[PDB]
Parts: C-alpha cells; structure tokens; sequence
RNA sequence: CUUUAAAUCCUUUAACGAGGAUCCAUUGGAGGGCAAGUCUGGUGCCAGCAGCCGCGGUAAUUCCAGCUCCAAUAGCGUAUAUUAAAGUUGCUGCAGUUAAAAAGCUCGUAGUUGGAUCUUGGGAGCGGCCGU
C-alpha cells in the first residue's frame, strides 16, 4: 500500500471487524457499526467521548456478534469483569 | 488425480496410458481401422476416375439435388462419392476424366445438407475447377 | 424438382453485366495512409452513433 | 433536471458534508441515490452497453419478449460497476441499467508485480470472482502486460484501471451475464482481500450520520 | 553434407483473434502517425518488444547481485540507451517494463529523416530513403528499418552524391534542361 | 569495371528508362461467430451458398452478377496430419446423487500410504534489547 517513496496510494484504508479483523468490503451492508458512550465515574453521565465498535456482517448472521460487543466492553472496562 | 503418493509414478503414468484410449480422437488416430477404413489411405488429396456423375437429395429442412460424382480411387481401387463445388461445374466434368479429389473440410465427417459425402472435387482432367468457373483455363479435349 | 438436366440454371441465366472502369486502388503504404485518413483525421463526432464504412440504408 | 435528494446520505453528500465515495464505502453505506455516484466521479463515467439479450415468457397467445441490458459502468481510476436492467424496450433497459451500474460501482484495490514503485498497475493479488457455474480468477502480471482476457472481462477490468492482468476463466463463459458477474465479483473482492499491509488495527473515524448529525435535522426530516 | 547456414527465425507473431477493432484501429493508428506500409512493420516492432520484454521477465525472478542478471540486465539495459528508446538517467530494468512500440517506433530512419525536418513528412521520408537520398557517416542507407544509434542521430543529413545534396542533379531535371534547350532552339 | 576456375547474381557506374506514373496487386470476404451494404439487377426450397447455426418457395443483408466496403498483402485461399485453444485425459488440474460414471457385498496378497517420540543451552567477537 506504499511506493518506494513511502506514498499511501490505495485510494482508501478500510475499516475491520473489532471482533475477528475481517476487512469490512464497501458493499456489506449487515455490518454494525457501534457507539458506546462513557462516563464520569461519580456523576454517572454521558462525558462526550465514546469506545466506537466495528463488527462485518458475516459474525452478524452467525448470531456472534452480542458475545463479541460483550468481550470488546468487558476488555474495554465499561462492563463488570465479575459479571 | 487419486492417488498423491510420492512412489506412485507408474499408477498415475499407466492410468492414464489406459484412460486416454476412452478419447475419441486419440484412440481414431492410434489404431490402423481408421486409417485403414479411410478411402484415402490418410493421404490429404487422391486423384480418382469418373464413372458416373450422380444426384444426391439435400438434407430434411432444407431440399435441393447436390451434384456429386462417382469416383474408383486409382491407388485403392475405391468408390467415392465426391460434391462439385460452385454453380454449373458438373457441365466441367466429361465421364471417365482424372478428377483430383480433397475432403470436404470436416475431417472425413459428411458437410452441410449432403448426406455420406466427405469429398469435394478440386482438378478435373488435371486443370482447376476454380480456374474453369472463373474461365481463367479452358477445357483441353 | 431438379435432375441433371438443371444444373449451371441461375448461373446461364443472368444478365451479364461487364466491369465499369475504375482509376486503379493505389496499393502498399499509399493504401494504408488512405485509410489512416478515412479514420482517424478527418470525421467529425456525430450524434446518436457513428456510421459503417459501406453503410446505405 | 434538479436533484432533490430522499435519502439521508443522499442529503449530505449534495450538502458538500461528505466530499468523497472514499468515506461512504469506508462505512459500508448503502448508496439509492442515483446522483451520489453521478456527482462524485460524474465527469469521467463512461457506459458501454456489453449486451442486450431478449427473454421471452411464454403466455396462452405466445411468448411475451423483455430485454434485459447489461451495462458495465467505470472511471480509469478504480471504480467499476456492473448494472443488468430488463424491460419490455432496450431503450428503457439501457437506461435503467446505467442506473443500476452506477449504484453498483466497486472500488478496486490495485497492486504490484514486484517493484512497488510508481502508481499500481495490476490487482494486489490473486481474487477469484463466481456466478452460477463461472469462475473467474485474476492474477497480477508485470507493466506493458496488459489485460490477457476474454472481450467481456477486458471490458470491465480496463474500465477498473486496472492496466495489467492475467485471467482464468473455468465453466459457462459464454453466458455474458455470469461471466461479467463473476469478472465484477473478482475485482470486488480486492478491497475485502486482508493483505499485510491492513494488519495494523482500524483508528475508528466518525460516521457522516454522526459526524453532520446537526446539518440534517434543519436541512430535511 | 553442404556449407550452407540454414539457420533463420521468424519477426514478427501474428495475433490471435484476427478482428478485434480495438487492435486493428490501434496499429492503423500506429500506421498512420508513423508512415509504415503493412500490419507486418508493426507486429515486427511489437514482437522485437515481446522478446526485450520476454528476457527482463527472466531476470525480474533473478535474485539481485546475481553474475548473469548484472551482466545480461546491464548488457540489455545499455542496448536499450544506446539506440535512444530508454534514458541514461532511468537505465534500471524496471523501467524496460513501462516501455512500449512508439519508442522503438521514434528511433526506426524513417521518423529521425522527418522530425530532422529535411523530409517533408512521414511518407516524404520513406521516399527520401527507398530512393537513397540519406545517409548517416558517408554511409548511404536504402533502408526505413533501420534503427538509429542514439550517438549515430546527428550524422543524418542528405547524401554527397543525391541532387538534394552537392550531388550530380537527378534524370527528370536533366531531361527537362536538354528538352527546353531543345524547346528554345 | 568489379565478381569468379571461367561466368552469373549482388555491389559500383556512362547512357536511356514514368502521368491513366496502363511500368495497370492480388487473394478471400461483407447474416452471426468475424472486420465490412438491410444498395441495385437476376433466380424462386430451383440453381447454388453454407467449417457450425443457417440462407434460397416473388420486398434474398447469405445464391448468380454490378457498384461499394472490409481483411491480410506480394501474397492470399483450400484439403490433411499435428500443437495451443483442451481444466474436452486433468501431475500441476477434471469428473463419478440426478447430465457419462461407485464394483451387489466383504475378505485378501503384491501395489500405494502409514501415529507421537531420541539436543539443548551458552562460550568468543562486532553494529545500532535485536541482528551476522
């Protein structure tokens, strides 16, 4: 993706799953992009920022993706490790 | 291939050997019955006697009379019916004349609306049947 | 219907038309440049589509 | 003539927000608009028309003849689309079909043979493309190769800018439609094709719906 | 048992399918803009191209620094600069690659006698060299083929001996001459 | 003149040697595959064309000709062997439910294929924890 010169050429870099890193194609359109807000740790409110989650369409039909938004935000610390 | 064995030389060489004999084109070519069989004796051109000039019906569809000529092949002795090409060239053709002789195109299969013939007639008492129809040689007689 | 008899038919029977006289088709390069010329340098783009060579419909 | 777009992204993109088909395939966004893909690449989108084939369903008082077009649509610079329209006249066919080309179009990730210098001149690496018993299987070549294919996939694969290329093509070729349906499919492929150079994990961008959330509640509902 | 060579190949491939438009609106394209005579000229060029671009192929695969490839790459590379169709500035055999039939076709006699511009045009050129007009070193060449030396571009200029140059003027003038002191009296 | 055993051809070179530059480019095609006429006259499932699909029974884009256009070009067509195309012989690489195809079933010798496991840590040295 980088010429002698060290130039990014591809036209563009595309996105890949955040649970099995399947590059995203332009055309899947069961693909889930995902906003998880945060919070300040006394208040409890919404800080303005967000831990953003890409899944591919594929782990969406195989029904895996719910599992998969639950490791990423246990990993992540928004959810209880204990659980 | 089924069988991946690395001393598995002679099963995959002598199968084949054993399989390409199921091939039409290979197993005409490397027997002498289509190369006896045939009237040419695997020769491309021969050059045959006129013993009668014969009407053949066209095929179904399609329906006129193909103008053939019925040749005894001189080196076997054969019979051979064999087309005239373009309009009018039967009226080139004298009884008992040497006619050199080629197939038809199909590789000793019948052509077109003609049915069993695979030859077509190229010299007529050895001058050109394309030279008489465009009238560029005359007949010598 | 049809023997024999019929053979060399339509070809007898035509109106037998002798060649017109043409200024002789220049041959080799000269031939090539011509139809380089026909082509490439000269037509102009048509609406709808372009037209065939011999076209007289 | 003036375009008055329904769509949310359709909205966006005629609001100069999103100023790229770049960042509408980064998210996967379903393109329905027709103009999107006619206002991004408009002046350099060219149609040829690679067959009208006319069908026929057979009814009580004979057979009743649609045509359907197969209209393969592309900038030279990495974008192909592959629209098939069928209607009851060619004219509407060809038409609809351009329509359905460009809302396909693709962009093509374009590799090297080797010497990764200058621009890509062929595809990354081997894709192989299907559609009903076709295969089509693209392998990268040198420069000055060119494109060593059939008429049909030539058609596409120059229309990808795709310079240099070997195909293979395996079962029913003659059916222009899965033949240019698998050469499409093949060259899709190239940007869904995890190569090392995208092993380094993603830096999440914003959406255009949540990057222009603002613009879109006044400008329409 | 006789002394004779035998040994000679073929210029030129013919290409596969016989009427793709493409193709032959491309080489008549080629025909045109450079002044050749047959389709024959151009699949010379073309296969000339193929065989250069056959053997860099070959020692693409090579490893660098391996004795054949430096030796057969650098030999091939300074035949390519040497007749003008690659740069001095850009001899390395990646670039032998994007290299195609206009620049063998720009250093072939017939296009060096015009873009000189003491031919008149393309077709004007052949005539000039057909009819032994030109000459490069004191060297009078018949011949259009004739791929020029990069070296060798300069020392075309008309022949000593051809009416064009300092030469004995040709038979039509002369027979004019002789025919209107003949008309005159 | 040169060439050469002696000649020839080539090269060189006096003189002649071109406007219809008559010092006259053919060969095959023009429905699709396949580049190029839905032109005109003839024939009327006849004559014939047509590798295949097809054209021919009175507006023949296909026959027989005229003009025209296309292709290769001092060459171009045809028949036949043969190679690629043929991943339609398949080692690379085909297939075997229904398109051709798995033995009725099992044992069984040559053939072919055959589980895991038997040495590693550091000594010497350089470049900026990793390298030879």
């Amino acid at each position: 993706m980088q010429s002698n010169a060290g130039e990014f050429v591809d036209l563009y870099v595309p996105r890949k799953c955040s649970a099995s890193n399947r590059i995203i194609g332009a055309k899947d359109h069961a693909s889930i992009p995902m906003n998880v807000a945060e919070v300040d740790k006394v208040t409890g409110r919404f800080n303005g920022q967000s831990k953003t989650y890409a899944i591919c369409g594929a782990i969406r039909r195989m029904g895996e993706s719910d599992d998969s938004i639950l490791r990423l935000a246990k990993s992540h610390g928004i959810v209880s490790q204990n659980f | 291939g089924k069988c991946r064995g690395l001393r598995t030389a002679r099963k995959l060489r002598s199968h084949r050997r054993d399989q390409k004999w199921h091939d039409k084109q290979y197993k005409k070519a490397h027997l002498g019955t289509a190369l006896k069989a045939n009237p040419f004796g695997g020769a491309s051109h021969a050059k045959g006697i006129v013993l009668e000039k014969v009407g053949v019906e066209a095929k179904q569809p399609n329906s006129a009379i193909r103008k053939c000529v019925r040749v005894q092949l001189i080196k076997n002795g054969k019979k051979i019916t064999a087309f005239v090409p373009n309009d009018g060239c039967l009226n080139f053709i004298e009884e008992n004349d040497e006619v050199l002789v080629a197939g038809f195109g199909r590789k000793g299969h019948a052509v077109g609306d003609i049915p069993g013939v695979r030859f077509k007639v190229v010299k007529v008492a050895n001058v050109s049947l394309l030279a008489l129809y465009k009238g560029k040689k005359e007949r010598p007689r | 219907h049809g023997s024999l008899a019929r053979v060399g038919k339509v070809r007898g029977q035509t109106l037998k038309v002798a060649k017109q006289e043409k200024k002789k088709k220049r041959t080799g390069r000269a031939k090539r440049r011509m139809q380089y010329n026909r082509r490439f340098v000269n037509v102009v783009p048509t609406f709808g589509k372009k037209k065939g060579p011999n076209a007289n419909s | 003539k003036e375009w008055l777009p329904v769509t949310k992204l359709g909205r966006l993109v005629k609001d100069m927000k999103i100023k790229s088909l770049e960042e509408i395939y980064l998210f996967s966004l379903p393109i329905k608009e027709s103009e999107i893909i006619d206002f991004c690449l408009g002046a350099a989108l060219k149609d040829e028309v690679l067959k009208i084939m006319p069908v026929q369903k057979q009814t009580r008082a004979g057979q009743r003849t649609r045509f359907k077009a197969f209209v393969a649509i592309g900038d030279y610079n990495g974008h192909v689309g592959l629209g098939l329209k069928c209607s009851k006249e060619v004219a509407t066919a060809i038409r609809g079909a351009i329509i359905l080309a460009k809302l396909s179009i693709v962009p093509v990730r374009r590799g090297y043979w080797g010497n990764k210098i200058g621009k890509p001149h062929t595809v990354p690496c081997k894709v192989t493309g299907r559609c009903g018993s076709v295969l089509v299987r693209l392998i990268p070549a040198p420069r000055g190769t060119g494109i060593v294919s059939a008429p049909v996939p030539k058609k596409l694969l120059l229309m990808a800018g795709i310079d240099d290329c070997y195909t293979s093509a395996r079962g029913c070729t003659a059916t222009l439609g899965n033949f240019a349906k698998a050469t499409f499919d093949a060259i899709s492929k190239t940007y869904s094709y995890l190569t090392p150079d995208l092993w380094k994990e993603t830096v999440f961008t914003k959406s255009p719906y949540q990057e222009f959330t603002n613009h879109l509640m006044k400008t329409h509902t | 048992p006789v002394a004779r060579s035998w040994v000679c190949r073929k210029t030129y491939v013919t290409p596969r399918r016989p009427f793709e438009k493409s193709r032959l609106d491309q080489e008549l394209k080629l025909i045109g803009e450079y002044g050749l005579r047959n389709k024959r000229e151009v699949w010379r060029v073309k296969f000339t191209l193929a065989k250069i671009r056959k053997a860099a192929r070959e020692l693409l695969t090579l490893d660098e620094k391996d004795p054949r490839r430096l030796f057969e790459g650098n030999a091939l590379l300074r035949r390519l600069v040497r007749i003008g169709v690659l740069d001095e500035g850009k001899m390395k055999l990646d670039y032998i690659l994007g290299l195609k039939i206009e620049d063998f076709l720009e250093r072939r006699l017939q296009t060096q006698v015009f873009k000189l511009g003491l031919a008149k045009s393309i077709h004007h050129a052949r005539v000039l060299i057909r009819q032994r007009h030109i000459r490069v070193r004191k060297q009078v060449v018949n011949i259009p083929s004739f791929i020029v030396r990069l070296d060798s571009q300069k020392h075309i200029d008309f022949s000593l001996r051809s009416p064009y140059g300092g030469g004995r003027p040709g038979r039509v003038k002369r027979k004019n001459a002789k025919k209107g002191q003949g008309g005159a009296g």
